[PDB]
């Protein structure tokens, strides 16, 4: 099934400062509609995952502005434009278009 | 509101059967398919099964097929799985998260992955 | 114990093809129903019993065309009316194609009764024609839209909201589809063919009979090939033709366009008038 | 000395279209048949002696028609039926077809004899027409069915059962191709083609001669294009015409999409009496 | 904030079929129109004001069949003729269509006139058809044509001539879409449905009718599907409509087919003098 | 019942040529194919080779071709198969396996391997 | 052409047990009709192979309840649901899909 | 004539933002897309965007996307790009050149790279 | 993307005689339309990239006779009649058909 890498696996941040995660396909994810079915998770330690954005840039309702997400093709990147100290766990880019549906590697970020 | 509760982590030992209930709350149970991923301890999300609530077409992973049997239960609005000749690396985290939409016109498999239960934990001693 | 495969959405050539198809049927039948129901009920009005049942059969044809162009946006864009349309049309959508096998039948009947019996039963088809039509046709049309009432709503996909029908299981789909056969082809169907058998006879041993005629004719021939499409469609899901799953994906495009052209049953009320009036 | 080719699996618009040509087939052909069979055989009768040969063309019409939904299902699902049934099936098929044929032939012989001998053989074309029509017919398509009665059974094979014509080897089917051909098409067509020349260059030096023309053309429109379906099989058969195996599969499509619409064979004779009657 | 996705070129089929319907279309149309025009116009003359209303529908349509070749040409190989060439064919392309539809506007309020008001309004109608005519059709066609006049050049890819519209920006061709709409379709419908209504009431409560029902039917009729291809192309310009690319081509290749066969408009119109005439 | 015999073992030196019998009964031998299975001993089994009755459209497999001539005789209802220049590691066990299906409308290739002969072993030596 | 993989190449069972094998393919077994065409063997040493099972779970007839096999799409398993001393035995899956007809490795079943 | 006319050379810290102007005179500015091309010194010519200036239809190269964004001013007909956190190897050469033909009927791409701009070179120090 | 390499990398050549370079492709270039869009490029050191010839053969207007080019498929190949002391830079090799564009390696003309 597709694979999808996700870099980087560790990522120091310093607070009040932006950050951007990217992953990357091995398969166009384009479907035959039209549209492509990627979203990122965020997993504090110790809770269940939630969804942050659904889509390449459409946001989930109940998230702050901060979180926003771009790309096109094979290539997507997620980015935070302030780093507070609530943002630390990990995070996880998926694909909803081919049969099975596969996750990503994980991203950790912690503070600096 | 939206919600799925899950029963409690359990251990059991190599060989035994170890079925996990995923009750849902807040929404109609019968028109969103029920899909259970697993996550090992310090490792990355996989994807083990799906069942739709509509009709039970389920569908296994290929690297768990043959040992998973998952079922609903509509009367209750419960969803469980049963797991069967569990391994030593068995021991991790399953969660419950709907998937998918059916619909008498419209049986689509791409909308969902939002809400998710609170996850249990097996282990294998 | 089985696996699913799920149903793709359709080809771009329908998604332009059913917006066209949608917009000429709508673009007709609303002037022609308009036209027909105006002159029958309100000046000239109707010098025979038959023009009576056709004003039903205007008026249910009228109903059915009022919710075209949101089937047509439906087609094209996502659904944004609300709930509350989304029933309404369901139910529009149930009750006329009802109303108008019945009416049919009605005339058909109505037929026999003024060929075989025509000396001794002028006072029957008159009460007929005026009282029992309304028990006949519109009381069981409104009582069977009980399970779109329940069943029909939409859901929230995502950002897509989906106007639908969300049975509890499987087998109400395939309960519904069958008395769906069961009331709008095979006993409407038997009574006119019986009826006709039976002019036929007596007239072996007229204007009317040919005019009413062709109405029928043209109105099951546009029906015909949804039928089947629906027949194989629940056979497939009780596991009798497991055919694979691309022979589902193309009897639901063939339902889907064989529906969309099975449409014309409303337009095809007033033209007679234009041609054999 | 060959390499083979496995025949592929009709498509699936095939298996959608061949039952909804079947069944319109059959809802039209019971009841034209029905009806016209009805009055000509058991009240108003018939005026004239070709309204006589209609009434054999109607009863082997409606013995084909009757074979039609066991078509359908074997298109659509697997046999069920059982072996007898399979044999009966491919019997009355093939006596339906040359007792048409044949039934044709005989009406055109009817109109040689009332257009030049008309007024010398009135008593020839009596006797014609009741007794020697028999024998002329129904003999001969009776006798055409041996084949028919030993090499059509049912196979076993897994869990599917198969109702086809299980030939000792490959050259008795294009034996059995060329009687068809030979018996359907050439022998009727010469005999029609100059019975008609004749008429011509006698009238040369009339509504029934309209009449009975139309019904003729429109027979063998219908059933030419599947003559060279099995024409060019054969020739394929036989290592004359070697194409390849794509163009073996696509002239195979091509003889099952034209024998299922040369089937109106059945639908067109009681059509003519509702237009030109 | 969007990707780009280039359109891609037609089908060699499309590629071969625009030719020959083109051709087709010039070849009836000129030797269609040259015959009305010169009749109408120059001995026999017209006897009725509502063929003096066809000699303007005939001229127009003359003027459109005239560039029929620099589109054929264009649409095999490249552009040769020059700049002004391309701004004179758009030009008479965007007139010629405005004209028919305004002519096809003024002979239905005509018909009103002669219908409701005939023993009063002899006097208004012959005014109208004279003097009014002229301001009411040919001012505000030649006056549309400002956008084409400014934005319709060729441009010079490589070694390749192009001649089309080069608009500042998107939103333009959005605008220019809506008024062709707003224009054509929309409130010259809304007269024609008005006044044949109101003429349907008092008949109620005619060769003629016949003759100029049919012509807009059958305009109206070619017209409708071209403009489901407009209205859905600027809905999927302002991102309401995302269906993706593939059927944004499929769109366009179905705009490019239907303004092709809907073409026929200035063909119809000498075909009805020969058959109902 | 149904049912297929065949011939006795054989040992014959290099280069020699070996051809095996294959009788069946119980059902009509002219609608069926016949597939020759060879296995090597010690050895997955293997296929070389297939035959319509119907009409004699031999088929070879590529490992075997330019060797192997197999013919039918339809007036006893046996099927045959010529081995030539045989190698050092031909000694194997042979099986013929119904195959196929062959009609006047349905020529079909996947139903058989149902019922198979006894077998036969040749040596070379 | 086809090639399948089967596992385990040696199989010990206790008496009374269940037990599975199971073969992977390396192209879809999936007809245009759609069904799948793979059946399962077992050949008892000195006679010729039996038919247990024809296509991926219709069990031939003659043979008990307890062999039943299941899979889909690339992988397919057959269970034993108890062993009897009359289970030993060579056990081949192949497939009757694409020409030509592929056989598997084998699986020996022994007695533990 | 045609022709195109870049801003000056330019040195920037790492981390920080460029924004080079290409002024385009001589022709319909809005009829025709722009393509940025850089090139590294001592290397290929390399790719790495072009913007629509019929409707601000943006596409990135797969190197570079994440940190360019590239708009257009259709009022004094010229076209921009802006650069974020710049790296070590970004020392390059940047040209701006016509590229693809757009129109009401025709939006293709393959007619352009004709004229080109004189070219600004950046660093970072 | 297609990637084209072109040969030879440093091409001596002495005045007055022809010379010539080729570059080759890793994709067919024929379009859709039934063209093929490869073009060359002349870079004189310190200025930007002129275009020479645009399509397979056809010369750009401002040029001489001097520089042709030929090719079809994936090989291409650009020749000069008579090497001038103003002939001396950079030589690149372009294709336009499938998006994105690529360029050539390089190819530099001294003097010998
Ligand atoms: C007398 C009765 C005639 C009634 C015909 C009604 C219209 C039925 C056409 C609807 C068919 C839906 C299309 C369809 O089956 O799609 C596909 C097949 O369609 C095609 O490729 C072409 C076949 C449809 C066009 C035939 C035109 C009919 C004649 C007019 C399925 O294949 P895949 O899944 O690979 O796409
Ligand atoms: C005057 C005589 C007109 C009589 C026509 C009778 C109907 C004949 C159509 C049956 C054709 C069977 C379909 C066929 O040949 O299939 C394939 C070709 O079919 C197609 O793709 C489209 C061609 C058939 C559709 C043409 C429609 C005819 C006009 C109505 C063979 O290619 P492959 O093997 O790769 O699938
Ligand atoms: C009542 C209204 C009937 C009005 C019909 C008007 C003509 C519309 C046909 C123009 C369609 C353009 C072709 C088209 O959509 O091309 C493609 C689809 O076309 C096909 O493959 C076959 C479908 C078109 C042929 C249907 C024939 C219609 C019946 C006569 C798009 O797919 P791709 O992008 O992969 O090529
Ligand atoms: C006289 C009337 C009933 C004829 C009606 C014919 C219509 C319904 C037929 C004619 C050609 C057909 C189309 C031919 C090709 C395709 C492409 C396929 O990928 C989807 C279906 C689609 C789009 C078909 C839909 C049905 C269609 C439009
Ligand atoms: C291209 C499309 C929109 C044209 C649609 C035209 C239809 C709607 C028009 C054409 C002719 C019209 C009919 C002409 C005559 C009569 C007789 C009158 O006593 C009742 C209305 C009735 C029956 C009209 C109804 C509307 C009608 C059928
Ligand atoms: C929710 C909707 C679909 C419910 C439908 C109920 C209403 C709209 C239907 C039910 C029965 C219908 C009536 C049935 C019979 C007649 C007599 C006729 O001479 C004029 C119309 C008239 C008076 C109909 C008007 C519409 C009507 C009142
Ligand atoms: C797929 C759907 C749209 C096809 C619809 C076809 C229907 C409307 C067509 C098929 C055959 C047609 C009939 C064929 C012959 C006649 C006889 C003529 O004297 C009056 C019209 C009449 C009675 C036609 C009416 C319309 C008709 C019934
Ligand atoms: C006026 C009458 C005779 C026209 C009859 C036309 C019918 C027989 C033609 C029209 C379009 C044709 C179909 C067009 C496309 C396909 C797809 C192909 O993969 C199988 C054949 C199939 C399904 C054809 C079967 C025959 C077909 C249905
Ligand atoms: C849509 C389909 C099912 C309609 C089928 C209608 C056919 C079967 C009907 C329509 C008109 C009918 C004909 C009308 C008149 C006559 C004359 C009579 O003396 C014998 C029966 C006969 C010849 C009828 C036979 C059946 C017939 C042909
Ligand atoms: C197994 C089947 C197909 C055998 C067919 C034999 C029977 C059904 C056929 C053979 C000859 C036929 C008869 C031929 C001639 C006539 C005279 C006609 O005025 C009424 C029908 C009638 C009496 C036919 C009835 C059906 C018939 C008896
Ligand atoms: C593939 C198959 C179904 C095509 C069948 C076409 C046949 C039934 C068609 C083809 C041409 C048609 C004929 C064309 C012209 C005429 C002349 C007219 O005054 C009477 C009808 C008549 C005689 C038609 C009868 C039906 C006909 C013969
Ligand atoms: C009665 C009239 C209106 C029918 C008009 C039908 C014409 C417009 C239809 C019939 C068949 C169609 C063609 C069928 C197949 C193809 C191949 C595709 O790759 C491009 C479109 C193209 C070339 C279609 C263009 C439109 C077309 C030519
Ligand atoms: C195959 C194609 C080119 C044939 C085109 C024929 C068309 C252009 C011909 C056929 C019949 C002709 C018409 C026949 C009669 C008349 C009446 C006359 O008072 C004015 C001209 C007019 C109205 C003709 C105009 C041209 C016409 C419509
Ligand atoms: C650049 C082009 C398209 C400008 C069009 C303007 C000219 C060609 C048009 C504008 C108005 C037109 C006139 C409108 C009315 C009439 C009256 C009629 O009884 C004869 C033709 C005649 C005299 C037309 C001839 C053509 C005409 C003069
Ligand atoms: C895609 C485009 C080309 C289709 C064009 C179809 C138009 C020209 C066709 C569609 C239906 C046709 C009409 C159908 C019925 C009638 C009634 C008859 O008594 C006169 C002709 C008339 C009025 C036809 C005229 C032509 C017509 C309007």
């Amino acid at each position: 099934d597709v694979v999808m890498t996700q870099s980087p696996l560790s990522l120091p941040v310093t607070l009040g400062q932006p950050a951007s995660i990217s992953c990357r396909s091995s398969q166009s994810l384009v479907y035959t509609d039209g549209n492509t079915y990627l979203n990122w998770f965020q997993q504090r330690p110790g809770q269940s995952p939630r969804r942050l954005i659904y889509k390449v840039s459409n946001r989930d309702s109940g998230v702050p502005d901060r979180f926003s997400g771009s790309g096109s093709g094979t290539d997507f990147t997620l980015k935070i434009s302030r780093v507070e100290a609530e943002d630390v766990g990990f995070y996880y880019c998926m694909q909803n278009t081919h049969w099975p549906l596969t996750f990503g590697g994980g991203t950790k970020v912690e503070i600096k | 509101q939206v919600q799925l509760v899950q029963s409690g982590a359990e251990v059991k030992k190599p060989g035994a059967s170890v079925k996990v209930s995923c009750k849902a709350s807040g929404y109609t149970f019968t028109s969103y398919g029920i899909s259970w991923v697993r996550q090992a301890p310090g490792q990355g999300i996989e994807w083990m099964g799906w069942i739709s609530t509509y009709n039970g077409n389920r569908n296994y992973a290929q690297k768990v097929q043959g040992r998973v049997t998952m079922t609903t239960d509509r009367s209750t609005s419960t969803a469980y799985m049963d797991l069967r000749s569990l391994r030593s690396d068995d021991t991790a985290v399953y969660y419950c998260a709907r998937h998918g939409i059916t619909g008498a016109r419209n049986y689509y498999y791409h909308y969902g992955m939002d809400v998710w239960g609170q996850g249990t934990t097996v282990t294998v001693s | 114990m089985k696996e699913p495969c799920f149903r793709e959405e359709n080809a771009n050539f329908n998604k332009i093809f059913l917006p066209t198809i949608y917009s000429i049927i709508f673009l007709t039948g609303i002037v022609g129903n308009g036209l027909v129901i105006l002159v029958m009920g309100y000046q000239k009005k109707l010098r025979s019993m038959t023009d009576k049942y056709r004003l039903h059969l205007s008026v249910a044809d009228l109903l059915f065309v009022i919710t075209l162009p949101f089937w047509a946006v439906d087609a094209v864009a996502n659904w944004y009316f609300g709930n509350f349309l989304c029933k309404a049309v369901h139910v529009i959508y149930t009750v006329s194609l009802y109303s108008s096998v019945l009416i049919l039948a009605f005339i058909s009947l109505d037929r026999y009764l003024a060929i075989v019996h025509a000396t001794n039963s002028q006072r029957p088809r008159k009460l007929l024609a005026e009282k029992v039509v309304y028990v006949g046709v519109w009381i069981p049309a409104l009582l069977l839209t009980i399970p779109d009432f329940i069943f029909a709503n939409v859901s929230e996909a995502d950002d897509r909201y989906i106007c639908d029908r969300f049975y509890p299981n499987d087998l109400w789909v395939v309960v519904f589809q069958f008395q769906h056969i069961m009331v709008g082809l095979i006993l409407p169907g038997i009574v006119i063919l019986s009826c006709y058998c039976i002019i036929i006879s007596k007239l072996s041993h007229r204007k009317a009979l040919k005019t009413t005629v062709i109405l029928i004719l043209a109105f099951f021939a546009c029906w015909l090939p949804y039928y089947i499409g629906i027949s194989i469609d629940s056979f497939i899901l009780l596991e009798i033709i497991k055919q694979g799953c691309e022979f589902e994906n193309t009897v639901h495009k063939w339902i889907s366009i064989t529906e969309a052209l099975a449409f014309f049953h409303c337009c095809l009320n007033p033209i007679l008038y234009a041609f054999l009036g």
